RNA sequence: UACCCGCAGAAGAAGCACCGGCUAACUCCGUGCCAGCAGCCGCGGUAAUACGGAGGGUGCAAGCGUUAAUCGGAAUUACUGGGCGUAAAGCGCACGCAGGCGGUUUGUUAAGUCAGAUGUGAAAUCCCCGGGCUCAACCUGGGAACUGCAUCUGAUACUGG
RNA sequence: UUAGCUAGUAGGUGGGGUAACGGCUCACCUAGGCGACGAUCCCUAGCUGGUCUGAGAGGAUGACCAGCCACACUGGAACU
């Protein structure tokens, strides 16, 4: 049925840009707060905003830049049926480093570029243009 | 410092021996996804102390009979 | 030997297609 | 008897010895244990033409290691310099 | 398609039969005239196209197209096949080599001397 | 090894003046250069992307003077090298030891400075080099030897190319007979019509 | 200042109670060495009717793309029907390295240096649509930058 | 012997394939669905740039063609990187073991994972910077690499327990 | 379009044997062991460093050079 709640998200996400909604809800959980933080300091969302105790909904708000949408692409690398793990050498360039990607390491979920700094790679989670 | 693996218990009919399962959680080599691979091998227990489906750790040695050339260290989760 | 020998299919009827004809259409000409 | 000796690795006419430890009954091109420096005979000015790895060959000396005739010689030269 | 299904059963190589398998990997193959004859070219094509049947020294029976114009090929003459194949004919996938062993050089050839085995004009 | 026939021909083949001769007397007297060669000259096929190309790579072929299987190595050197590629290529292409001589103007062609090189007359650092496609160095004098400096066309050679532009790499004295490479060329201070990205295309291809 | 070639020419019929009847189409792409292509599928009786046509056609509706230097920014996918096409910048000193129609329209656009591969169909107008689209799609870091609000030094 | 020095005299030293399109290179004569060509498409039936000869040209060159055999193009077995209403392709429909995948929160572990280290990964080969044979090929000094395995010490976001 | 294979067979005890552990061998005792992660059977093949090709991932390959294996007219056997 439901397996890969990331990926769902991505969707969402993808699919609001696509149909010039304003914001997106979804069920929260923790990783997807963290990509949604990300995605927030790269500025591809306006805002995050969480929502509830019991069943917490987080609230994205997506981003248009002159009409068009600023999420232009959004795929999952990893995923359940075949996960994805980089060494820092091997750390993808995401539209040639216009883009990003999401990386989670041992020291939190952050864009590629940030791990690459650090100097640790880790289980790539999706890139976004 | 003694290299070692933990494995579930297959079969024990076979008296002073058992034989175990080790499972290894392998990458493919061109697809990229894990696998679990699965090692049995025939271990030599002394006092016959393993059931079937037990958890148990076990060592490389030297070899004991035709098949068997591990011998186990300690047993642990035996009965359900 | 004379009557097999024009039995033989070296000496079947012949035709020819036609440049201005019915089934003429080219639809690659010899020369570019 | 393991032995530190040359080994011909060059052209045809212009050989390039490359000085070795090697069990004794090995070939002389094939396996060894360690290569413990090189030798040119054909060497031209302002290039080393020998060079050997001293505390190597000291090792393997005391290990008991015999050294050809040649190398012997290689060695003293090396030496000499030094 | 999907990865699991992949490591269950991975994907198969299309594996290509040679065009001309007496040949074995050789190539050339020499082998003997058992007969030679005229045959018709499929159509739209017209000719009498020569051609002869070789029994080859690896056991093999084949027939083998006799290029350049005219040759004195008879029965009992040992010649070379290579691979090669006249479209049109049914069944032909060899020819035979002009100048090598008991064919001869085309008569009266100046241009592409070598295909048919043809040495240089004296002067 | 070399092309021995009709130099003007070449020239005409490719659309320009590829100084295959002298420079004594005009190209435009010697033959008619803008009529390709042969029965069919004057008649001018529309070229295609591909053959172009080659006309582009024959042309500097030509210019050299250098036979396919060289100019292909070259060009895989040139690939291997750091930077740019079809200009690592012309620079190795000028770095030839008699292209060399001819810039310094001991020869009137690049034949004749060919020639030169294989006839045991042009010294590299004072040591007789005797390879047309030897490569010379930045800071390498190259001479005419002491022999070789009587000869009649040599200083022929040398009043041509006074006439002709002088290249700024070079550095060449005419009573001495002897010439300083001073750095490889940069690709401005070559020829402009020559098109390298043609060439590099090509051998993609 | 518009360079501007012919991509490929071709004829087409109709059929009639009489019989066939032909034409030609021609396939022109314009460009001015730098941002600015455009392509042009001319059609009529003759050719270079057709051809002109098409240039006509060029001329117009052209587009503006975002060139790093003489390149393309970073690797883009155009798609359009059956040809789909990859195309990734390279060093200076590589030059065109592409295929066909595609080819052509890179070196009016003034990309001097890509590797460039056209999977799927090679339909001369198709790709060269594709390849349109690809350039079209492609942004700056400048325009990203923009997109995101930040720097682009922060871009990188 | 390499190498050098002298001697004479343009002297002893250019061929092979191709030129319908793909594919760089075109005309005349002979033939007349014949004789022949041909990788594919296809030439030849009396004006053949497609056969054979010539002249002319193009490409390679002490070689040049043909065949055989591999990868490439072929994203045409598609991991990277394809497909399945009509082009080949959704079991007739379920249930279901093995198998694959698994909502959300905390803790813990540290198997996967990541990092760093140590051992090893023979030399040669490949690549980088050099050196030596007049140059090159060739030889050669140092590095890098050999994407791995094993252990040890950490990290704990994600997956696993 | 090869699905079942195996009785020194799987394990134990004790003797014997080996330079050495060991069904290596023998006598007794248990009835196992292997197999859809492909056992068994059939066809083909020396393995590797490498080599060719390829943007790479791969594919094909294993002349020379070097490492390991095996064979020495065929089948056996030990002696030193
Ligand atoms: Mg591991
Ligand atoms: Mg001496
Ligand atoms: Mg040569
Ligand atoms: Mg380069
Ligand atoms: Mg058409
Ligand atoms: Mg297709
Ligand atoms: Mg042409
Ligand atoms: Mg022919
Ligand atoms: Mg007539
Ligand atoms: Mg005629
Ligand atoms: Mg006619
Ligand atoms: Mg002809
Ligand atoms: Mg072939
Ligand atoms: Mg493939
Ligand atoms: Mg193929
Ligand atoms: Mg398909
Ligand atoms: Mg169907
Ligand atoms: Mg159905
Ligand atoms: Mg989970
Ligand atoms: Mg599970
Ligand atoms: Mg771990
Ligand atoms: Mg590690
Ligand atoms: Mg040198
Ligand atoms: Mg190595
Ligand atoms: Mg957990
Ligand atoms: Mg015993
Ligand atoms: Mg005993
Ligand atoms: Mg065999
Ligand atoms: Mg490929
Ligand atoms: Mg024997
Ligand atoms: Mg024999
Ligand atoms: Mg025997
Ligand atoms: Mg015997």
């Amino acid at each position: 049925s439901m397996q890969d709640p990331i990926a769902d998200m991505l969707t969402r996400i993808r699919n609001g840009q696509a149909a010039n909604k304003a914001a997106v809800t979804m069920p929260s959980s923790k990783l997807k707060v963290a990509i949604a933080n990300v995605l927030k300091e790269e500025g591809f969302i306006e805002d995050f905003k969480v929502e509830g105790d019991t069943k917490p909904e987080l609230e994205l708000t997506l981003k248009y830049f002159q009409g068009k949408a600023v999420v232009e692409s959004i795929q999952r690398v990893s995923r359940p049926g075949l996960r994805i793990y980089k060494r820092k050498d091997e750390l993808p360039k995401v539209m040639a480093g216009l883009g990003i990607a999401v990386v989670s390491t041992s020291k939190g979920v952050m864009t590629d570029r940030a791990a690459r700094q650090a100097g640790l790679g880790g289980e790539i989670i999706c890139y976004v243009a | 410092k003694i290299r070692t693996l933990q494995g579930r218990v297959v079969s024990d009919k076979m008296e002073k021996s058992i034989v175990v399962a080790i499972e290894r959680f392998v990458k493919h080599p061109i697809y990229g996804k894990f696998i679990k691979r699965t090692t049995k091998l025939h271990v030599h227990d002394e006092n016959n102390e393993c059931g079937i489906g037990d958890v148990v750790e076990i060592r490389e040695c030297r070899p004991l009979s035709k098949t068997k050339s591990w011998t186990l260290v300690r047993v642990v989760e035996k009965a359900v | 030997a004379i009557e097999a020998l024009l039995h033989d299919p070296l000496f079947r009827q012949r035709v020819e297609k036609n440049k201005k004809g019915k089934g003429s259409y080219m639809r690659k000409g010899k020369h570019g | 008897m393991v032995t530190i000796r040359l080994a011909r690795h060059g052209a045809k006419k212009r050989p390039f010895y490359q000085v070795v430890v090697a069990d004794s009954r090995n070939a002389r091109n094939g396996r060894f244990i360690e290569r413990v420096g090189f030798f040119n005979p054909i060497a031209s000015e302002k290039e080393e033409g020998t060079r050997l790895d001293l505390d190597r060959i000291a090792h393997w000396v005391g290990q008991g290691a015999t050294i050809s005739d040649r190398v012997a010689a290689l060695i003293k030269e090396v030496n000499k310099a030094a | 398609a999907t990865v699991n299904q992949l490591v269950r059963k991975p994907r198969a190589r299309k594996v290509a039969k040679s065009n001309v398998p007496a040949l074995e990997a050789c190539p050339q193959k020499r082998g003997v005239c058992t007969r030679v004859y005229t045959t018709t070219p499929k159509k739209p094509n017209s000719a009498l196209r020569k051609v002869c049947r070789v029994r080859l020294t690896n056991g093999f029976e084949v027939t083998s197209y006799i290029g350049g114009e005219g040759h004195n090929l008879q029965e009992h003459s040992v010649i070379l096949i290579r691979g090669g194949r006249v479209k049109d004919l049914p069944g032909v996938r060899y020819h035979t080599v002009r100048g090598a062993l008991d064919c001869s050089g085309v008569k009266d050839r100046k241009q592409a001397r070598s295909k048919y085995g043809v040495k240089r004009p004296k002067a | 090894a070399r092309y021995l026939g009709p130099k003007l021909k070449l020239s005409r083949r490719e659309g320009t003046d590829l100084f295959l001769k002298s420079g004594v007397r005009a190209i435009d007297t010697k033959c008619k250069i803008e009529q390709a060669p042969g029965q069919h000259g004057a008649r001018k096929p529309r070229l295609s992307d591909y053959g172009v190309q080659l006309r582009e790579k024959q042309k500097v072929r030509r210019i050299y003077g250098v036979l396919e299987r060289q100019f292909r190595n070259y060009y895989k050197e040139a690939a291997r090298l750091k930077g740019n590629t079809g200009e690592n290529l012309l620079a190795l292409l000028e770095g030839r030891l008699d292209n060399v001589v001819y810039r310094m103007g001991f020869g009137a062609t690049r034949a004749e400075a060919r020639q030169l090189v294989s006839h045991k007359a042009i010294m590299v650092n004072g040591r007789v080099v005797n390879i047309a496609s030897y490569q010379v160095s930045p800071n390498d004098v190259v001479s005419i030897r002491e022999k070789a400096k009587k000869q009649s066309r040599v200083k022929a050679a040398l009043e041509l190319a006074e006439q002709r532009e002088k290249p700024t790499w070079l550095e060449v004295d005419a009573g001495k007979m002897e010439g300083t490479f001073k750095r490889k060329p940069e690709r401005s201070d070559l020829s402009a019509d020559i098109n390298e990205h043609l060439i590099v295309e090509l051998y993609s291809k | 200042e518009l360079q501007e070639k012919l991509i490929a020419v071709n004829r087409v019929s109709k059929t009639v109670k009489g019989g066939r009847i032909f034409s030609f189409t021609a396939l022109t792409v314009v460009g001015d060495g730098n941002g600015r292509v455009g392509f042009g599928y001319g059609k009529a009786r003759e050719v270079p009717a057709a051809i002109q046509k098409a240039m006509e056609k060029a001329r117009r509706n052209m587009i503006n793309v975002a060139l790093n230097n003489g390149t393309l920014q970073h690797p883009v996918k155009g798609v359009h029907t059956g040809s789909r096409v990859f195309m990734q910048p390279a060093s200076e000193g590589t030059g065109i390295i592409a295929g066909g129609a595609m080819r052509a329209v890179l070196e009016v656009a003034g990309v001097h240096n890509v590797l460039a591969k056209a999977y799927g169909s090679t339909n001369p107008i198709n790709v060269v649509r594709a390849t349109i689209d690809g350039l079209e799609n492609m942004n700056s870091p400048e325009m990203v930058a923009a997109k995101r609000g930040k720097s682009v030094e922060e871009i990188l």
